[PDB]
């Protein structure tokens, strides 16, 4: 009886690779070649933040994009200042071992995860004035990977068991659960209205769910190789994900089918963090060679570099305002380039 | 999307031989090691062999050591495994998996879970 | 059980992702194209943003 | 404006309170040795780490040793998929590799051969020491003593294979247990003194899961890793 | 007759030549300005340590010490004039002071070269001891200090404790290693340099021992079953700078103490005048040997070729 369900799922996927292709009058290249190349950029590092014992795994940027938040595997949640470079907090965790860190848009609360498989939860501006634990989420089998804020209450979270969970941080528990990946989830992605989401889970293809309907709205199988990045374009309609095939993809949520490829010959090495500036022309990928390298959105050229890390690229965060870009490194330092 | 097919075996007497071959595709076969597994009716998987991008290293479990052997065409995305002699034991499941990343040779495919690039299995059984 | 429920629930997926209200790829390049011409003044990393209203002098 | 010069003031100071706690830090830290336990699920791990410490997803152990602090990290109740989290341990002191030698048959010897080889070629493994601790060697003296689980059947070059000359047999300990011990030590040997050079070594130690002396054993083996991580130092 | 002939003798005496010192001068000032290209070359691009940075401080010291005290010694035989009036503008200036800044460079290159071998003694013997309390700190402040004390040292014979005078070839002063009487009052400072300067060679050569022993160690465990340096090549270097470091410190700690106590007879001022001035021949050794043991022999540009 297995063969039918086989067959079945076989010919489906055929049928849906059929109409994806009718659908491809043309291609994104072609219809961009007109447009003006961005040239060549050279950006250069303002701030340098020091610190951080381990190496940084994970960072985002704050709405208020003064702030941004920082986890290294020492155990240490640190808050840095973009202006002045001044430490606001420094968390100490539970587990050293965080792979993961969210800033809520209102900036009240912090969430930060890893292999321990509890997602803790810190208020920072709890009227007492110090930071201490707000709620511990322990209903995941596996490490966290990533986590994202939807508002104070709601928050997404990717753990290791091949299954991502939204849970109510007022009472704790798994409001929704999303399953369907085959492998680890690594990153997630919201979109600008917070209600759908994508992410990869090392089985070289995404899943865009809706938050409210709690279902795999839309898939896409473009990569070849486990994903460890994704970020949806500015506009919400569109993401780029970077897999350890060293190469960056871009798919459309409306096209159901990849739009664009960017690699390189020598760039052979996996991807870690992928990020659009405020308007998306630009595309920054953080590679484990050490450097990041911003890509043209539409001309699929190297359009800069970033080789002021001497480690691992772990993390990449742009502001909502795009005023400056942050890589993180597993060389314990945070570089913000403008 | 990452696509194995894997075909020829069958029922075969003792001491028999097969060639087992498995056809990929959605990805570059080139550069990415290949490795035979296999599971057995009531038991995990089985390390069986493997063998590198290049062809050239090549590697057998003791108990498949001078009795198969496993090869590769780039030229055509295949990859192929020769049993000379099969004995009642080596009834099972086989499998074809790749190097989790390419340009690597640290596979982590053993995992007993749903591995994400893998294909369905050929059974083979030996019965006299 | 298992091994039949997951093939299941993937054909069930792959039906209900199947009758999508799918777009043209032109469409959707033109729309990209557009919103990247419209805020590309509003992006600093892109354009030269001025010294002096840069925070990070 | 005073207002914004006075919380600049207090944010330095904020910042400078930081800069201390993480000082106070970078000093509790560089003295605290992190370690990764590792091995088969029929291991004996979990009796090395029951004798070491007389839900969540990643378990700690604090031993003090000749007064160095260290911190073994286990990661049962994980996936078994360990290519991902795997380099998350990078920078730990050493990876304790439990691998029971007894497990020959399936073939569970072959997979922990396999899961080593891959820890050791691993990208960023390949400046982390492992500690190949083959454990149960007492169940695998009684199957080779006094039994019909013949090696050559699951390793042929066993047929061909001699004890070495630097082998140091336990007194009374038949020359059989030494030999397969020594072939299961070579097995693990090949691997990783071809693909390794000055940058991460193995340290095998025949040990059982009742041995006390493993803790030792560890810490003789990071006092190792740290002095050639020192001698390191001296290349300009 | 006074034992210092040249004490007031305001013309350079015959029968030398500034051969000797122009070959010991060239030789340090090429060796310490590859040691410090070298040095260069590696912060522009590896990473800061503590080895690093007292081997940066120790060749700086060595370099100051070839170019503030070679160039006069030069200067007085191009002239063919004494330190006391190689320079009419100063009266007796140049002849203390150039003393105080050969004892200075030596005390300070003695005490650094104390402080790397028991840094490297801690390291390889202690690991957990060099991991908990060392840091680039240690490695920043260690130099600075050893300056200081150097200074704070060498300064003493401005305070009524010790004295300065020139020797035959009338171009270099150093401490009166030799007083008629014993005025205890000069010699007291000439004992305790020498002293010190004993107590450090000792405690060098004890740890360059210990840091061979903890190596041989290390070289076997490397033996058994488990282009980049080896340690027994770092054995062979640190032998080889002990031995040389000792045989270039003992001779000038010989001397001052023969002056201090077994000169009562006075015997044959040339030949006494002749050996103070080789003992300080081969000390000026060590700031040729440091550059080439510490970097060159270690640099992977070198050892290419070699
Ligand atoms: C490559 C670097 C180290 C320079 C080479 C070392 C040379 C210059 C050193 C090593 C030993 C030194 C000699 C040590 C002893 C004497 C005897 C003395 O009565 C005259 C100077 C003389 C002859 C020294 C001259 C300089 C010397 C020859
Ligand atoms: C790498 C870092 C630690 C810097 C190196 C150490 C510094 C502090 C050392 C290197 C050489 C030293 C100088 C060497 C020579 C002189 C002239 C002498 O009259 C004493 C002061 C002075 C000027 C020393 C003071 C300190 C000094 C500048
Ligand atoms: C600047 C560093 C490298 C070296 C220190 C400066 C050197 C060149 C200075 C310091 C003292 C100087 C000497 C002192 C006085 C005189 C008097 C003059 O009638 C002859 C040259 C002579 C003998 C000078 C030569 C140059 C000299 C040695
Ligand atoms: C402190 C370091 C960095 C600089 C060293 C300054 C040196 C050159 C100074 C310090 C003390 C000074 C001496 C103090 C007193 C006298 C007595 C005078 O009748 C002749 C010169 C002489 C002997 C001075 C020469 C220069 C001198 C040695
Ligand atoms: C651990 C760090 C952060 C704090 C170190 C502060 C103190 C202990 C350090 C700073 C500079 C150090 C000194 C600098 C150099 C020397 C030369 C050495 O031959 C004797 C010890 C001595 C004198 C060091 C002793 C310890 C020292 C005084
Ligand atoms: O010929 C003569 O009159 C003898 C010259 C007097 C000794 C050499 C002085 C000078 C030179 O002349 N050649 C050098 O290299 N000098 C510099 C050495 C100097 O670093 C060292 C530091 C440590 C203690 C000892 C001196």
């Amino acid at each position: 009886e297995l063969d039918q369900l086989r067959q079945e799922a076989e010919q489906l996927k055929n049928q849906i690779r059929d109409a994806r292709k009718a659908c491809a009058d043309a291609t994104l290249s072609q219809i961009t070649n007109n447009i003006d190349p961005v040239g060549r950029i050279q950006m250069r590092t303002r701030r340098t933040l020091r610190g951080h014992l381990a190496k940084i795994y994970a960072m985002h940027w704050g709405t208020d994009s003064r702030l941004l938040v920082s986890a290294s595997q020492d155990g240490k949640l640190i808050i840095w200042d973009s202006y002045t470079t001044n430490k606001v907090h420094a968390i100490p965790l539970r587990s050293s071992w965080v792979m993961t860190c969210a800033y809520a848009p209102s900036g009240n609360y912090v969430a930060c995860g890893g292999l321990d498989n509890i997602c803790s939860i810190y208020n920072l501006k709890t009227r007492e004035g110090n930071v201490r634990v707000s709620r511990e989420l322990a209903g995941h089998t596996g490490y966290l990977s990533c986590c994202r804020f939807l508002d104070d209450n709601q928050i997404v979270t990717s753990s290791g068991d091949t299954t991502c969970a939204l849970w109510d941080i007022e009472t704790g528990q798994q409001t929704t659960t999303f399953t369907g990946h085959t492998g680890d989830v690594m990153s997630l992605s919201l979109a600008p209205d917070t209600r759908l989401f994508v992410s990869g889970a090392c089985d070289a293809s995404a899943k865009l769910w809706d938050v409210r309907e709690g279902m795999c709205r839309q898939t896409f199988t473009g990569h070849e190789s486990d994903i460890n990045a994704i970020c949806f374009f500015p506009n919400g309609n569109a993401f780029a994900t970077g897999s350890d095939d060293a190469t960056c993809r871009l798919f459309d949520l409306r096209a159901d089918q990849e739009l664009m490829t960017y690699s390189h010959d020598n760039i052979i090495c996996g991807i870690t963090s992928v990020s659009f500036s405020k308007s998306g022309r630009l595309l920054l990928a953080g590679y484990d060679d050490f450097n990041c390298n911003v890509w043209d959105a539409l001309k699929a050229d190297r359009a800069g570099v970033l080789a002021g890390h001497d480690n691992r690229v772990s993390c990449l965060g742009v502001t909502d305002d795009g005023m400056a870009v942050a890589t993180g490194s597993w060389d314990s330092f945070l570089k913000i380039w403008n | 999307q990452v696509q194995l097919q894997e075909s020829g075996g069958g029922l075969v007497q003792p001491g028999g031989s097969l060639r087992l071959s498995c056809a990929a595709s959605g990805f570059t076969f080139s550069n990415y090691k290949m490795n035979w597994v296999r599971q057995a009716p009531g038991k995990g998987l089985e390390w069986v062999s493997d063998i590198s991008q290049s062809g050239a290293s090549i590697s057998y479990t003791g108990s498949v050591k001078g009795r198969f052997t496993i090869s590769r065409d780039n030229a055509k995305n295949t990859l192929y495994l020769q049993m000379n002699s099969l004995k009642p034991e080596d009834t099972a499941v086989y499998y074809c998996a790749r190097c989790p990343a390419p340009f690597t040779r640290d596979c982590f495919d053993v995992t007993s879970t749903t591995y994400a690039y893998r294909g369905q299995g050929t059974q083979v059984t030996v019965s006299s | 059980t298992a091994s039949i429920a997951q093939a299941r629930k993937l054909v069930e997926q792959l039906k209900m992702e199947a009758n999508i209200d799918r777009i043209k790829v032109s469409k959707a390049a033109a729309d990209l194209m557009a919103y990247c011409e419209a805020h590309a003044k509003e992006d600093p990393l892109l354009t030269p943003v001025p010294a002096s209203e840069n925070p990070f002098r | 404006t005073e207002d914004q010069r006075n919380e600049e003031k207090a944010q330095r100071e904020a910042n400078k309170k930081i800069e201390k706690q993480l000082q106070k830090d970078k000093q509790v830290y560089r003295a605290t040795h992190r370690l990764l336990l590792l091995g088969a699920g029929e291991s004996g791990k979990n009796t090395i780490v029951k004798q070491m410490r007389i839900t969540s997803g990643i378990f700690e152990t604090k031993f003090q040793v000749d007064k160095v602090n260290f911190h073994m990290f286990d990661v049962g109740a994980q996936r078994d998929e360990r290519r991902k989290w795997i380099q998350c341990f990078n920078d730990v002191t050493a990876i304790i590799f439990v691998v029971a030698s007894s497990s020959y048959n399936t073939n569970r010897l072959q997979a922990a051969l396999k899961l080593f080889d891959s820890i050791w070629n691993n990208k960023w493994l390949r400046d982390t020491s492992v500690i190949l601790f083959l454990n149960k060697q007492d169940l695998l003296a009684e199957k080779v003593l006094a039994g019909k689980s013949k090696i050559e059947d699951y390793f042929p070059e066993f047929a061909r294979y001699t004890t070495p000359e630097d082998a140091t047999p336990e007194p009374g300990e038949d020359p059989r247990v030494t030999r397969a011990k020594y072939f299961i030590r070579d097995e693990f040997l090949r691997i990783s003194t071809a693909s390794g050079d000055g940058r991460h070594y193995c340290y095998p130690h025949f040990t059982c899961s009742v041995d006390t002396e493993n803790i030792r054993r560890v810490f003789n083996d990071c006092r190792d890793i740290i002095q050639r991580m020192h001698l390191r130092q001296y290349e300009l | 007759s006074p034992f210092y002939r040249c004490q007031n003798t305001t013309s350079v005496e015959k029968g030398n030549s500034a051969v000797m010192g122009g070959v010991l001068f060239s030789t340090g000032l090429l060796g310490n300005l590859l040691a410090l290209g070298l040095l260069a070359r590696s912060g522009l691009g590896p990473l800061p340590s503590v080895f690093y940075m007292l081997v940066c401080g120790l060749t700086v010291t060595d370099l100051l010490g070839k170019c503030l005290l070679s160039p006069v010694v030069l200067a007085a035989y191009a002239q063919n004039r004494s330190l006391r009036v190689l320079a009419p503008a100063l009266d007796n200036s140049l002849c203390q002071a150039f003393a105080f800044f050969m004892s200075f460079f030596g005390l300070s290159s003695t005490l650094q070269l104390l402080a790397m071998a028991l840094e490297c003694w801690l390291s390889l013997g202690h690991p957990f001891f060099y991991r908990r309390h060392i840091t680039l700190r240690l490695g920043a402040l260690v130099a600075p200090v050893v300056s200081a004390f150097s200074l704070a040292f060498c300064a003493l014979p401005f305070m009524g404790f010790g004295k300065f005078v020139q020797y035959c070839p009338g171009t270099w002063c150093f401490i009166q290693m030799v007083h008629e009487e014993g005025s205890l009052s000069v010699l007291g400072y000439s004992v305790l340099y020498s002293s010190l300067m004993a107590l450090l060679v000792l405690a060098t050569v004890l740890c360059n021992l210990g840091a061979m022993r903890n190596l041989y160690a290390m070289h076997r465990r490397l033996q058994r079953h488990p282009q980049p340096l080896e340690e027994l090549d770092h054995l062979l270097l640190l032998a080889l700078m002990t031995v040389l470091f000792t045989m270039c410190s003992l001779p000038v700690i010989y001397r001052a103490y023969y002056g201090a106590f077994k000169d009562v007879k006075e015997k044959n001022r040339t030949s006494e005048e002749a050996e103070d001035l080789r003992a300080l021949r081969f000390l000026s050794v060590i700031s040729i040997v440091d550059p080439w043991i510490f970097i060159i022999f270690r640099s992977p540009v070198f050892r290419i070729f070699f």
